[PDB]
RNA sequence: GUGGGAGAGGGUGGUGGAAUUCCCGGAGUAGCGGUGAAAUGCGCAGAUACCGGGAGGAACGCCGAUGGCGAAGGCAGCCACCUGGUCCACCCGUGACGCUGAGGCGCGAAAGCGUGGGGAGCAAACCGGAUUAGAUACCCGGGUAGUCCACGCCCUAAACGAUGCGCGCUAGGUCUCUGGGUCUCCUGGGGGCCGAAGCUAACGCGUUAAGCGCGCCGCCUGGGGAGUACGGCCGCAAGGC
């Protein structure tokens, strides 16, 4: 699964100040978390479309968050990417 | 309509959880080896289901039966 | 790292020597799948509701242990390949539920 | 000739015949009878009565091996169960228990088209 | 975000008992089976019924329900691992980041197709027995594909609530599932029945709208011809759109 401490240790990474618990960067980062272990957990278990479906759900979740972000502020945008490694 | 008796009524403090607790699961097999409905165990929605789960847990273990045969008939 | 229940069967016409083999290699079993075992009830030589191995009785052992998930159904494994063993049950430990309270 | 004088009595009803079997406590047997073993041929044989008669056939043949005491084994629904209970129950025989043993699975194997649904 | 709840939601490995069939042994005799009645069939190479052992395939009785889960198809023995959706309390954080959605992409009961396994029971076709005026059937005895498994196809349906998705507004009573709370009761999510206003051609719907409103998609335009012909795209084919 994905414990407790690993949630904080990402969150905390990505918190824009203390206690942020819900910036853009902490969702799509979080997200990411969940997506990246989904694909690891569908390369095995390739049969298994139900959870499949939250992941085509996750990763359009994401993209909305990040062109919101696009749109907002181009600068924190790519420094989210370039700290995830994400779009390639 | 099961007036004899309710089994839960007939019970005091017990664990639902607890499989190998034979003296009272025992109690909520039929005279066949069968599960008893909420009727007889008068147990609820969420406490029958449990029940039921740590009675297959006992059967497996040779603990309780899967099915006996009818005496009497 | 979960915290686990091992249930154990076994047969129940072993002298005090082979079953204390059997007890050994449980224990070390468990040391090589890195069990923790918290405690332990041995409830022995016991009438089953139906006969296992053609065996009317069974001899009953439960370890309340913490282990790393990964390797549980590895131990389980191992578990079933001595022919003395004649059931083998893990489960998930639980806050016991109270009813008529 | 074995001198028994105990034994199990089993019975096989089903709508279309009743069959007693006659066993020693072991559960080996010892002497049967059924609806065609008396005269009975087409649909009669799944008959109360003839249900009566070949349990009383049965228990007769079992008097010859000295016989007293029974444990009957109903299995199967069909017509005639009860019959050949009480065709036993006073054939001579004493009853020392009834037990319906009816094999029932748990979903195990699909059945034909007639028993369907 | 935090902290809790519930579930046949999904995948993989493992595993438990009942039953059927078959094989072995024991005991035992003149039939069993089956029907409206029968016959075919099976049985003296010893069947049926009965006890003990063994093999294998499939399906999970009671629990179980007017119950739950899921987007749909659909999901039910148990254990573990991996994994999806959801609900509540707290008012913590982001600051309109929303809704719908042509095309696309993914999923998609059964049956059906390719390869390879498996094959107990059931069973299209087929072979018999009956019935009938006939009986290419309904009934009975057999039986191949198939039903099962891995992988790849196929893409349909009375795929049904015959009711697209989202959001706001509009009496209640009651049953139930699952939370929370000052736990007679209050409060949130889900499933039922009856009904206010209202709507409807009627039937009926009625806070789970078929009422009152807004947003976007899909669709209809008399019956037959016809889901046919042609063209195109897809498919191993059947065929699909
Ligand atoms: N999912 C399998 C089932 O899990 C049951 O237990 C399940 C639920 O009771 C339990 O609920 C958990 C829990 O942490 C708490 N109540 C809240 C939490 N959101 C839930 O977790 C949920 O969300 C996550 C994704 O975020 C999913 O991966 C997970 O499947 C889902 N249950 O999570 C478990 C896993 O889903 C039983 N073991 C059994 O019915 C069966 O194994
Ligand atoms: N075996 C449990 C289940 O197996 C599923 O798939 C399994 C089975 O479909 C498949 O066949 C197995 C296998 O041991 C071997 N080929 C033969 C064996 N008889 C089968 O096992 C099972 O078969 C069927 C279901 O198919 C069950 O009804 C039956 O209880 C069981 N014998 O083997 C697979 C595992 O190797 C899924 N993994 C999952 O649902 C679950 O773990
Ligand atoms: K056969
Ligand atoms: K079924
Ligand atoms: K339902
Ligand atoms: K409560
Ligand atoms: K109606
Ligand atoms: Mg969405
Ligand atoms: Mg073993
Ligand atoms: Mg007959
Ligand atoms: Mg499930
Ligand atoms: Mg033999
Ligand atoms: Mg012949
Ligand atoms: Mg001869
Ligand atoms: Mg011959
Ligand atoms: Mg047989
Ligand atoms: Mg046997
Ligand atoms: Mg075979
Ligand atoms: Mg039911
Ligand atoms: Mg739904
Ligand atoms: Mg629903
Ligand atoms: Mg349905
Ligand atoms: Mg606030
Ligand atoms: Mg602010
Ligand atoms: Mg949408
Ligand atoms: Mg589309
Ligand atoms: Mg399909
Ligand atoms: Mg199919
Ligand atoms: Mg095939
Ligand atoms: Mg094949
Ligand atoms: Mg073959
Ligand atoms: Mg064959
Ligand atoms: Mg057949
Ligand atoms: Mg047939
Ligand atoms: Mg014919
Ligand atoms: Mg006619
Ligand atoms: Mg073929
Ligand atoms: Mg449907
Ligand atoms: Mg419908
Ligand atoms: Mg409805
Ligand atoms: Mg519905
Ligand atoms: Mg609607
Ligand atoms: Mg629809
Ligand atoms: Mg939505
Ligand atoms: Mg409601
Ligand atoms: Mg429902
Ligand atoms: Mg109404
Ligand atoms: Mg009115
Ligand atoms: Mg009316
Ligand atoms: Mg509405
Ligand atoms: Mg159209
Ligand atoms: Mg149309
Ligand atoms: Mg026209
Ligand atoms: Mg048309
Ligand atoms: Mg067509
Ligand atoms: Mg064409
Ligand atoms: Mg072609
Ligand atoms: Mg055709
Ligand atoms: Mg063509």
């Amino acid at each position: 699964p994905i414990t407790k401490e690993e949630k904080q240790k990402v969150i905390q990474e990505f918190a824009r100040f203390p206690g942020d618990t819900g910036s853009t960067e902490v969702q799509v980062a979080l997200l990411t978390l969940r997506i990246n272990r989904l694909s690891e957990h569908l390369k095995v278990h390739k049969k298994d479309h139900h959870s499949h479906r939250g992941l085509l759900m996750m990763v359009g979740q994401r993209r909305r968050l990040l062109r919101y972000l696009q749109r907002e502020d181009p600068e924190r945008y790519r420094a989210l990417i370039e700290k995830l490694g994400i779009r390639g | 309509p099961s007036r004899k008796a309710k089994v839960k009524a007939t019970l005091g403090e017990f664990d639902l959880r607890d499989y190998r607790n034979v003296e009272v699961l025992k109690r909520f097999l039929s005279e066949t080896g069968k599960i008893l409905p909420r009727r007889r165990t008068g147990l609820s929605a969420k406490e029958q289901r449990i029940l039921a789960k740590t009675i297959k847990r006992a059967r497996i273990l040779g603990l309780l039966p899967f099915t006996e045969k009818l005496v009497r008939k | 790292m979960r915290r686990y229940e091992v249930n154990i069967v076994l047969n129940p016409n072993l002298d005090q020597s082979q079953l204390a083999l059997e007890k050994e290699i449980i224990q070390r079993a468990l040391e090589n799948y890195g069990a923790r075992v918290e405690k332990v009830e041995e409830l022995g030589l016991r009438r089953l509701a139906y006969p296992i191995a053609k065996d009317p009785q069974g001899y009953f052992l439960w370890y309340q242990v913490e282990m790393p998930e990964d390797r549980v159904n590895d131990l389980a494994r191992e578990l079933r390949i001595r022919d003395n063993v004649r059931r083998v049950m893990v489960v998930k430990s639980q806050e016991p539920f109270l009813a008529n309270a | 000739k074995r001198q028994v004088a105990s034994g199990r009595a089993y019975i096989h009803a089903s709508y279309n015949n009743t069959i007693v079997t006659i066993t020693d406590p072991d559960g080996n047997p010892i002497t049967w009878s059924s609806g065609g073993v008396i005269g009975y041929k087409g649909s009669r044989k799944g008959t109360p009565y003839a249900a009566q008669l070949a349990a009383l056939d049965a228990a007769k043949k079992a008097m010859a091996y000295g016989m007293q005491s029974v444990d009957v084994i109903v299995r199967g629904t069909g017509a005639g169960r009860e019959q050949a209970i009480r065709a036993l129950q006073a054939s001579g025989l004493q009853v020392k228990s009834i037990v319906d043993d009816t094999p029932v699975p748990h979903n195990g194997c699909r059945p034909k088209k007639k028993f369907r649904k």
